[PDB]
């Protein structure tokens, strides 16, 4: 246990257990779903509330006209690697007057997030990115780790039971390329409701939903607008 | 100039045993006096002194600043200093600002801490040092002041004639200078008794 | 550089190091204070003279300005840095806007030193507790009271240093408002409370006060003799 | 115990643990092999599925510092992009002071000084990661380099880095290596992966291969990998 | 028991923030409700001593001329927070000719809420409410040490944040207005202290659109006492 | 990196210091010294801790180190921890008279060493200093006056004073045969003579292992004194004639 | 451009033209001169538009704080102290900038004249402009201590329109401003061609 | 030796209608005596309700342009709305004094609809004062477009002249009457004339050309 | 820089139908000198777009240094992007404007003919940071003289084939070889497509000295 305390110190089995701590941090947090078409990439996210009349904390929050992001784990290491991500997107946008591609900006964040992780009194972020946006050559979602491992994945969900939430998605991923959004969201929040205790799914109070597209900037709808997506559900068999 | 602000004389002149330094009193800004008992030279131990001309700014900062140094040598050492250990101190402490300088040319007399022997220099304003064995001089009326030393001064030389030569050197040649007068102190120091004098000049 | 915290968290929620730091300030020696409405009094005790020594240099009261004046606990050499600091600042203060200083102003400033000198790292907190008596501008007397946390705080009467809780507990039942009606009743109601301090043998008490118009005046050891000796004469009408 | 905290410490047998924790933690990862022929150099490495886990062509341990260098990445992954960007900008400046082309040699010996400097502070960790480096030039041949977590740097005919280490190199030597062109070589690379590996591990692999060479104009690039398909067809043939 | 101040723990949460939650145990009570009429707010002043001045214990500070503040925890870490939020609308208005709103106050305090460290301390030990009204209508958030930002209808805070809680959710709806939540709340005050109530135990803070200040005199107060 | 330090900085759990406690037991070793002031002029008296017969003795100055010429200091502790103060204190005393061109006034002297000796208390986990040492000077506004200085940076003015655990004994002797404004200079050289002479176990006081320097006032100079080895010999036979003497009522 | 100020039995008047030139070519004739700070304090713009309009707005945010710590509004004699210290660190750098304070405090009304060269003085009577030497003269014939307040709105506001009918970069509109205890009010805001019909008859 | 600054020309005016906001500027940009190009408008969509225009040097302009499209971001990430026409304009004041040692030579206009859909036009200077007018011109040709629109829209020095409001389709005519009467006598108006119209509805475009000289 | 030793002439730029062409000539000068009668003033950036430059040549060599290897760095992460011929023009713009703020500028003027996803690009870059887009750019004395070729025949006929583009611009590269006193009869014309960027060997003019007998 000894071994155990700073970032710094390799254990005697190779294995640093600071960042094997810090994806438990990431399991605390609610769970969400993002996935993608041909065209458009839609990510789904579910909402908690700490008491009856405190209002739910917000998930998925806008950066740029085509980039968004899910989040997942502690709120500090939220806003201070979202204060870094929309200050380089309006960079390249100074500079070179043109939106950065997704893919080399989450390597921009793998370096960011390398430094904490490897020299004295720094702890990793705790912290769940899912990213969605489209650079020049279509839609992408990606996911990172404490551990700075980004994944070019086509479908995936982090929190807590994203155990479910996944088995939903392997049985479903080839009807993911063909179908147009308004199934394709719907096939969306199919999966989250596994996720859930048996008496309770998706009020109007606890899901947001962001869609990027071709001729569509990443628009984020809450509790008012989900509504006309929330019908045409069939309930959950027992 | 700038070195003609406030002028000012100093003179000393090397005897056979004993040595002497004389200054004018008069303090001005170009044209107009202000007072006659501005201070020109301090003493830096027993039987030795030092004298200042130039910017009375600097006349008063730069002895100011050597006797900060100098109680420090002779506290971290029992010793006092010696004439030549002030005149490489000096040539230090002029050397620092290189560029941006102290508008001041010193001038040091004073005899052997161990024996009798004497000693003058004079430095410039960036801080080259000189020795000679007759006479040194600084200020704004120094070519009067040549004139003087170079047709008085004998080598041996008693106390009471050394008085007497560096008198009529100083009263000739500040009386031909305009910005310099207003009186004239001579300090003729010794082995065994230091004696201040102030003599009768023309106050105009 | 020091990149080291000293003062971090308990488990069971409060800091070491303040409630560490507050036991200094116990076994310090005891000085009061009250207000009146026109004249304030303070008077330190356990003044504990070597009998053949210098009394100059061993003062416990001191003044920032001609307004404030200092009383305080703990460990001689941090009070030494707080004041010749507050020294500073209420000096400059005249520098800005020309009114003197309030009193509830250069409390503020020393609780906020005290505060970030525990926020910072690789820093020990101070282990003093100070009294802070003025009467300012419209001449309302008050006074304040610091703690190693650094929270300035209002009172009507203190106490500190070893043996707080007795002397408070004595103003505890001493609430009347006739002893703040005359001014000598006044310094001997806070000569009756320094009495049931340490021995007090007319010897160790050291009071001074302050009429609101003047700076502090300290009284002479004849009256302090002259006043235990009409408290002993107002203690023997018991019968 | 209790000497092996602190990489600035010595064992009092004369070693540092921190070293040696951090080579094995190497050994964990999966196989990637490197070979070079007479006229380049050819990489293999084999990629983990793990179920579905990712869009195919994600986080390719065949990285690219140079026009004509390639790595061959293994071990922990983020430490290995870390290198990659040592190795980028020190080819850069190599370019701009100097005007040509950073000479293999010379590559090798300002990143593995660069790994060195850190196994002898208490502030920060030695690396996790272990690669290769090929390149490939007209008037220097083809070059295959080495790199362990500790510092240790130099030449090879060949070499194979992960779980599969002595067990993948036994059969490497088997092989001719003066005579062999590479385009020979990259079925032949094929093999070595396939052989070793059974799926009781863990049932779906996948495999990259690049390749640098004079055939590729000393350009570094991945093989066509799609195109001609005849590294899984010849591999398939090892059946009995 | 000398362990990292930046250091998870092994089951993954944290080790010193969760014992800063535990810190604002000891601390007093404090409940402040919005209203679609305004926002109404009470704390209690813990009076130790007769000889102690009252009006010198604030817990209500205003941070603008439209949004107060409630504190429960160590005072004069909170003083740090009420400082800089002061001057960070001062910086909005004097670049922008407009006020701040009610949530983007506590963006910038929640910043270095958690940004402790060596190089670039301890994490704080206060946390707070803050009312106010703004374009949006009245608003009323709560945050924590933890960075932890969220807007509640009507959260109670302090010692006795438990039992508070449990009996406003009984006692709260949506069609509230203005003085009814004044005196319900006071009614759940001293269901929760030990003292009783008078005019120097407590103290309010009502900001309204209309009545645009908080602004909350004493002897106002012993006239919802003898009315209740 | 974090268990290494020595947290020389943190109280101790009683509520009070902990290390500084470890610091002032040092002062009471290695050290005994004292001065004592009544009327015009004061005195220092000095022990050699060493006193082998092969050292050189050539310095013709010691313990009392002449930092001014209106002040000098008698230290005892860890020896070379002085010479960065008597160093430092030197300068600080020669700056005041750059600044101002007036002598630095001997109570000031002592409050800007006493900031310095703080400073390695307050922050940083850095030894302090375990350094106690005495005060003798003039003035234009009190005179002839004494200080005791301390580790913790306090200070306090004295009239007779101790340094070295062998002398908290003296103290109980400079209570009973002290005066009030009767220091004539035979009168106080006499009663040094006589404490050095019980306190210090060293039999029948050798002139060669105490020391004695003194301050008098002159028209101008302030002439301090490091009397010579000479007629401290004929004060002890005077202190032996005393003892003699008043042994004839017995 | 043409200020005034005066104080007297019944608070300060404060009183302003309205033109901003370029040269000899007017940028604009309805040039808001006198700067609103405080619903308790006013000041005023002289020289450089912008230098006074940036400085006296970053005035108005250190006075607003130390409201909100002090429980107090601030003196005038501290206002004025506080911009004489902004502008001395930009000393010799070319800022343009000699504006009044005016203001109702606890020691009665309160008038103050800033420069941008570190002037700060008091005084009862003050005027700031190109044309602020045609201002002297009209008002210190008509000044007195003992006024009615009729009696100086006449006064002031004649004394501006005869500094603009001599100066020719002083023009526009004549703005009026009255300080009283409970706060500053605004009186009115006459043409100058509106009151030459006035003062023709 | 190398001279920092260098004048380019063009010549921008708002008009603040009841409802509606007018912005017109020419499209040549010329240095010297020479023409660079003919095609270079100065209107910027800043947002839904908000035009602004930029003259004198073009390098400055290009630069202030994209300080400002950067800040809108930064507004409404920061504060979840866009920002207003008058807090544009406070927020200028502020960017063009941060370099009042090292000035822009930009002479800026911002025309739109403020919160209650009324015209706003705020003129600026290259140091960074502002104030809130009804119509502003700006420019090479501004001296030749005040004073007309004193007499037209202002109805000064007329005697029994009534104040009609200014209607959009009168001020359309009145726009595109001045450019041609300034186009005969500077050198610097241009050719084409782009119009920007800000409405509660919307931002309509038009050209306009002019004499090719 | 403040005083451009060795220094290039003008550089002409048209567009046509699907590309761009640019000729500049081969020569370098100090001051009336001319020194070094063989150097290369266009550089071929990677596939799409396409830079040549006047004004001072030690400078022009800095900035091939660094535009050289912000290209190699984008084709080694491998993603499927590149630099568009706008993107370049956008970030030369920002370190001309970021250079001359200093006080300490590049003695440059540049010229970026692109041709991408079927749109020919043409921009300016000025030593003082300005920048716009033409049909046709001419720098130097060919803003003089070049310049009123050009938008004669675009004014005219607003689009043009390569042939008739390519035959216009040697007719105004004659005519610099005239009047200009510091130009040069050997020039190089680089010309993008949708292949490629293509740059074509050391061509020379052919004059008329007919005149030279009238007296």
């Amino acid at each position: 246990n000894q071994y155990d305390n700073d970032v710094t110190v390799w254990s005697p089995q190779g294995r640093i257990h600071q960042i094997e701590y810090a994806m438990e941090a990431v399991k605390q947090g609610s769970a969400t779903v993002g996935l993608k078409s041909k065209t458009h990439a839609v990510l789904v996210a579910l909402k908690r509330a700490q008491s009856e009349l405190a209002a739910h904390q917000k998930k998925i929050l806008h950066v740029d006209n085509h980039i968004g992001i899910s989040i997942a784990g502690l709120t500090a290491d939220a806003r201070l690697l979202c204060n870094f991500m929309r200050q380089e997107c309006l960079d390249s946008r100074f500079v070179f007057d043109r939106p950065l591609p997704v893919s080399r900006l989450v390597s921009l964040i793998g370096s960011k997030t390398q430094i904490p992780t490897q020299r004295y009194g720094r702890r990793p972020y705790g912290v769940g990115l899912l990213i969605a946006g489209y650079d020049d050559m279509g839609p992408h979602i990606f996911q990172t780790c404490p551990s700075a491992n980004y994944f070019d994945c086509r479908a995936m969900s982090i929190g807590a039971r994203s155990q479910s939430a996944r088995t939903y998605l392997e049985r479903h991923m080839s009807e993911f390329m063909e179908c147009n959004l308004n199934e394709l969201v719907k096939h969306g929040l199919r999966a989250l409701r596994e996720t859930l205790p048996a008496e309770q799914d998706l009020t109007t109070k606890n899901v947001s939903i962001g869609i990027v597209g071709k001729d569509l900037e990443f628009t984020i709808y809450d509790d008012d607008d989900v509504s006309p997506f929330l019908e045409g559900l069939e309930e959950r068999p027992q | 100039s700038i070195m003609s602000y406030n002028g000012g004389a100093v003179m000393a002149m090397k005897g056979k045993n004993c040595v002497a330094i004389a200054a004018d009193r008069r303090f001005g800004i170009q044209a107009q006096m202000v007072t006659t008992d501005f201070q020109k030279i301090f003493p830096m131990g027993d039987r030795l002194y030092i004298g200042l001309a130039g910017l009375a700014t600097d006349v008063q900062t730069v002895a100011q600043r050597l006797k900060f140094r100098l109680n420090l040598y002779e506290l971290k050492e029992g010793r006092q200093i010696k004439p030549y250990t002030l005149m490489s101190m000096v040539a230090n402490l002029l050397y620092e600002k290189r560029f941006g300088p102290y508008y001041t040319e010193p001038v040091i007399a004073g005899l052997d801490p161990k024996t009798f022997k004497p000693f003058i220099c004079s430095l410039d304003l960036i801080g080259c040092p000189m020795v000679t064995d007759d006479f040194v001089v600084s200020g704004t009326c120094a070519e009067q002041m040549y004139g003087m030393c170079e047709s008085l001064w004998e080598p041996n030389m008693d106390p009471d004639h050394l008085f007497e030569t560096i008198s009529q050197a100083m009263l000739n040649a500040v009386d031909r200078d305009a910005v310099s007068g207003m009186g004239v102190i001579v300090h003729i120091i010794e082995k065994d008794k230091i004696t201040t004098r102030t003599l009768k000049a023309r106050m105009d | 550089s020091y990149d080291r915290a000293i003062t971090v968290f308990s488990p069971d929620g409060h800091l070491f190091q303040v409630e560490y730091a507050q036991e200094a300030v116990k076994k310090g020696s005891t000085a009061v204070g009250v207000r009146g409405r026109d004249i304030v009094v303070l008077g330190v005790e356990k003044k504990s003279v070597a009998k053949l020594q210098d009394e100059r240099t061993v003062r416990k009261i001191c003044a920032l300005d001609d307004n404030v004046c200092m009383a305080f606990a703990g460990l001689t050499a941090d009070a030494r840095i707080v004041i010749n600091r507050a020294r500073v600042e209420c000096q400059s203060h005249r520098l800005t806007v020309e009114d003197p200083v309030t009193v509830e102003y250069i409390t503020r400033y020393i609780a906020s030193l005290k505060q970030r000198y525990t926020q910072s790292n690789g820093r020990r907190p101070f282990g003093i507790s100070a009294l802070i008596v003025g009467f300012d501008f419209d001449g309302t007397p008050r006074l304040y009271q610091t703690d190693p946390s650094g929270t300035y705080h209002a009172w009507k009467a203190n106490a500190i240093g070893r043996g707080a809780k007795s002397v408070r507990e004595f103003l505890e039942k001493n609430y009347t408002d006739e002893a703040i009606e005359t001014d000598d009743l006044t310094i001997k109601l806070v000569i009756k409370a320094l009495l049931e301090v340490v021995q007090s043998g007319g010897k160790n008490i050291e009071l001074a006060v302050m009429r609101r118009d003047q700076s502090l005046k300290i009284l002479n050891p004849e009256e302090i003799e002259k006043y235990v000796a009409e408290i002993e004469k107002e203690k023997e009408e018991n019968e | 115990t209790g000497y092996d905290l602190s990489a600035s410490t010595f064992s009092p047998d004369g070693r540092v643990f921190q070293v040696e924790y951090a080579m094995k933690a190497v050994e964990n990862s999966s196989t990637a092999i490197g070979i070079r022929c007479k006229d380049g150099v050819v990489f293999g490495v084999e990629k983990l599925v793990l179920s579905k886990l990712y869009e195919e062509g994600s986080n390719k341990r065949l990285f690219n510092v140079d026009r004509h260098v390639g790595m061959a990445v293994a071990g922990l992954l983020a430490d290995a992009r870390s290198l990659a960007d040592i190795a980028r900008e020190e080819a850069s400046n190599f370019r701009s002071n100097f005007g040509y082309n950073i000479p293999l040699k010379h590559l090798a010996d300002r990143v593995a000084m660069y790994v060195h400097a850190y196994t002898l502070y208490s502030a920060v960790r030695p690396f996790g990661c272990s690669f290769m480096l090929g390149s490939y030039s007209v008037n220097d041949g083809a070059q295959l380099y080495m790199i362990d977590p500790s510092g240790v740097s130099y030449g090879y005919w060949g070499c194979a880095i992960g779980k599969a280490r002595q067990a993948a190199k036994t059969e490497i030597e088997k092989l001719q290596m003066k005579e062999m062109t590479c385009r020979d070589i990259v079925k032949e690379v094929a093999k070595i992966i396939y052989i070793v590996h059974d799926e009781v591990k863990d049932k779906a692999f996948e495999l990259e291969l690049s390749w640098v060479g004079e055939l590729t104009n000393g350009r570094h690039e991945i093989v066509p990998k799609d195109i001609r398909e005849e590294a899984e067809k010849y591999a398939k043939e090892s059946l009995k | 028991y000398d362990r990292g101040v930046n250091t998870f723990s092994p089951e993954g949460r944290l080790f010193q923030v969760e014992y800063a939650i535990e810190a604002i145990k000891l601390g007093s009570t404090a409940i402040g409700i919005q209203t679609s009429e305004g926002v109404c707010l009470a704390v209690e002043k813990r009076i130790t001593s007769p000889l102690m001045e009252p009006s010198s214990i604030e817990k209500i500070v205003e941070i603008d001329a439209h949004i107060g503040c409630a504190m429960s925890g160590l005072i004069a870490d909170a003083k740090t927070l009420i400082d800089k939020a002061r001057v960070e609308t001062q910086n909005h208005w004097f670049t922008y000719n407009e006020t701040m709103t009610v949530e983007s106050v506590t963006q910038a305090v929640s910043n270095l809420a958690l940004q402790f460290g060596e190089e670039d301390s301890r994490p704080f030990g206060v946390a707070l409410l803050f009312g106010g009204v703004d374009e949006k209508g009245p608003q009323l958030f709560h945050m924590d040490p933890s960075g932890t930002f969220v807007q509640c209808d009507a959260r109670a805070i302090g010692s006795a944040s438990e039992g508070a809680q449990s009996s406003l959710q009984e006692v709260y709806h949506k069609s509230m207005t203005l003085k009814e939540a004044i005196k319900s709340s006071l009614i759940i005050l001293k269901q929760v202290m030990e003292e009783k109530l008078n005019a120097t135990n407590i103290e309010l803070a009502t900001v309204q659109p209309g009545q645009n200040f908080h602004m909350f005199t004493k002897e106002e107060l012993e006239e919802v006492i003898k009315d209740i | 990196s974090r268990r290494y330090d020595s947290r020389t900085t943190i109280f101790s759990p009683e509520g009070r210091l902990y290390q500084v406690e470890y610091a002032m037991e040092a002062i009471g070793h290695a050290g005994t010294c004292l001065g004592i002031l009544a009327n015009d002029g004061v005195l220092l008296a000095a022990e050699r801790r060493n006193i082998h017969k092969l050292l050189d003795e050539v310095f013709f100055s010691e313990k009392i180190y002449k930092l001014n010429e209106d002040m000098a200091c008698s230290v005892a502790g860890i020896t070379s921890d002085a010479n960065v103060l008597t160093n430092e204190l030197r300068l600080i005393a020669q700056r005041y008279l750059l600044q101002y061109q007036e002598p630095i006034p001997c109570e000031q002297l002592v409050t800007a060493l006493c900031d310095i000796k703080q400073a390695y208390t307050q922050f940083g986990g850095k030894r302090p200093f375990g350094v106690s040492l005495l005060y003798i000077g003039w003035d234009k506004h009190y005179g002839f006056q004494l200080y005791q200085s301390d580790p913790s940076g306090n200070y306090g003015g004295w009239k007779a004073t101790c340094i070295g655990n062998n002398s908290a004994a003296a103290v109980s002797m400079l209570k009973q045969d002290y005066k009030e404004g009767e220091m004539t200079l035979k009168s106080a050289l006499a009663l040094a003579i006589k404490v050095l002479n019980k306190t210090m176990d060293v039999s029948k006081l050798s002139a060669e292992k105490v020391e004695i320097a003194t301050l008098t006032r002159e028209n101008g100079k302030t002439v301090i004194r490091v009397l010579k080895q000479k007629e401290v010999e004929q004060l002890i036979k005077k202190h032996e004639e005393e003892e003699a003497k008043a042994e004839r009522e017995k | 451009t043409t200020t005034l100020a005066f104080k007297f039995r019944h608070g300060v008047i404060v009183a302003a033209d309205s033109r901003a030139t370029a040269g000899a070519y007017i940028a604009s004739q309805t040039v808001k001169k006198v700067i609103e700070i405080n619903p308790y304090l006013l000041g005023t713009m002289a020289g450089g538009a912008a230098d006074c309009s940036f400085w006296e707005r970053l005035l108005a945010r250190q006075c607003r704080i130390y409201e909100l710590r002090n429980k107090e509004r601030i003196s005038v004699a501290a206002a004025s102290k506080l911009l004489a210290n902004m502008v001395y660190q930009y000393k010799g750098m070319g800022l343009s900038m000699g504006t009044m304070i005016c203001g109702w405090d606890k020691r009665g009304p309160g008038l103050y004249y800033v420069d941008s060269e570190g002037n700060r003085i008091s005084g009862a009577t003050f005027s700031v402009g190109s044309g602020s030497v045609y201002a002297y003269g009209v008002m210190d014939r008509g000044y007195s201590y003992d006024l009615e307040v009729e009696q100086a709105y006449d006064l002031a506001r004649r004394a501006i329109y005869q500094a603009t009918y001599r100066d020719a970069y002083s023009g526009g509109a004549v703005n009026l401003y009255h300080v009283r205890e409970d706060g500053w009010i605004r009186v009115s805001s006459d043409n100058v061609a509106d009151l030459h019909e006035k003062y023709s008859g | 030796r190398f001279s920092p600054y260098v004048f380019n020309g063009g010549t921008i005016l708002a008009i603040a209608g009841e409802d509606f906001a007018i912005v017109a500027s020419d499209t040549r940009l010329s240095e010297g005596f020479s023409i660079h190009t003919r095609d270079s408008p100065k209107c910027y969509k800043l947002t839904d309700k908000t035009v602004i225009g930029c003259s004198g040097f073009h390098g400055d302009c290009l630069t202030l342009t994209k300080i400002i499209e950067a800040r809108l971001k930064m507004y409404k990430h920061s504060n979840n709305k866009a920002m207003t026409t008058g807090a544009i304009a406070a927020m200028l004041s502020t960017i063009l004094y941060s370099r009042r040692f090292f000035p822009y030579y930009v002479y800026n206009i911002i025309g739109g609809l403020d919160e209650e859909g009324k015209g706003a036009v705020y003129s600026f200077d290259p140091v960074g004062s502002y104030q809130r007018d009804s119509f502003k011109a700006g420019g090479s040709a501004s001296a030749m477009l005040q004073p007309l629109l004193d007499n037209q829209v202002g109805f000064k020095n007329m005697q029994n002249v009534e104040h009609v409001p200014l209607s959009l389709d009168r001020a359309m005519r009145l726009v595109k009457d001045v450019f041609i009467s300034a186009a005969e006598r500077d050198v610097y108006t241009g050719d084409a004339l782009r119009i920007c119209i800000v409405t509660k509805e919307g931002i309509r475009e038009e050209t306009v050309s002019l004499r090719k000289d | 820089t403040q005083n451009p030793m060795v220094t290039g002439t003008s550089v002409l730029g048209v567009k046509f139908e699907g590309g761009v062409v640019i000729a500049a000539d081969m020569l370098g000068s100090y001051g009336s000198l001319a020194r070094f009668r063989n150097i290369s003033r266009i550089m071929r950036v990677n596939n799409s777009t396409m830079l040549g430059a006047s004004g001072d040549y030690a400078d022009f060599q800095y900035l091939k240094q660094v535009l050289g290897q912000m290209v190699i760095d984008e084709e080694l992460l491998g993603d499927g992007h590149s630099y568009s011929p706008r993107a370049i023009h956008s970030w030369l713009t920002r370190a001309m404007y970021s250079r001359r703020s200093k006080m300490n500028p590049l003695w440059n003027t540049m010229v970026i003919g692109g041709y991408a996803d079927g749109e020919s690009f043409l921009g300016y870059v000025d030593m003082l940071g300005v920048a716009y887009e033409a049909p046709s750019l001419a720098t130097g004395y060919g803003a003089y003289l070049a310049q009123p070729l050009l938008r004669e025949v675009l004014e005219k006929q607003p689009v043009l084939s390569q042939t008739e583009a390519r035959d216009l611009v040697e007719r105004c590269m004659r005519v610099l070889y005239y009047r200009d006193a510091r130009s040069y009869n050997r020039f190089q014309i680089a010309t993008v497509t949708e292949k490629g960027v293509e740059i074509e060997g050391p061509l020379s003019t052919e004059t008329n000295w007919d005149i030279a007998h009238m007296i």
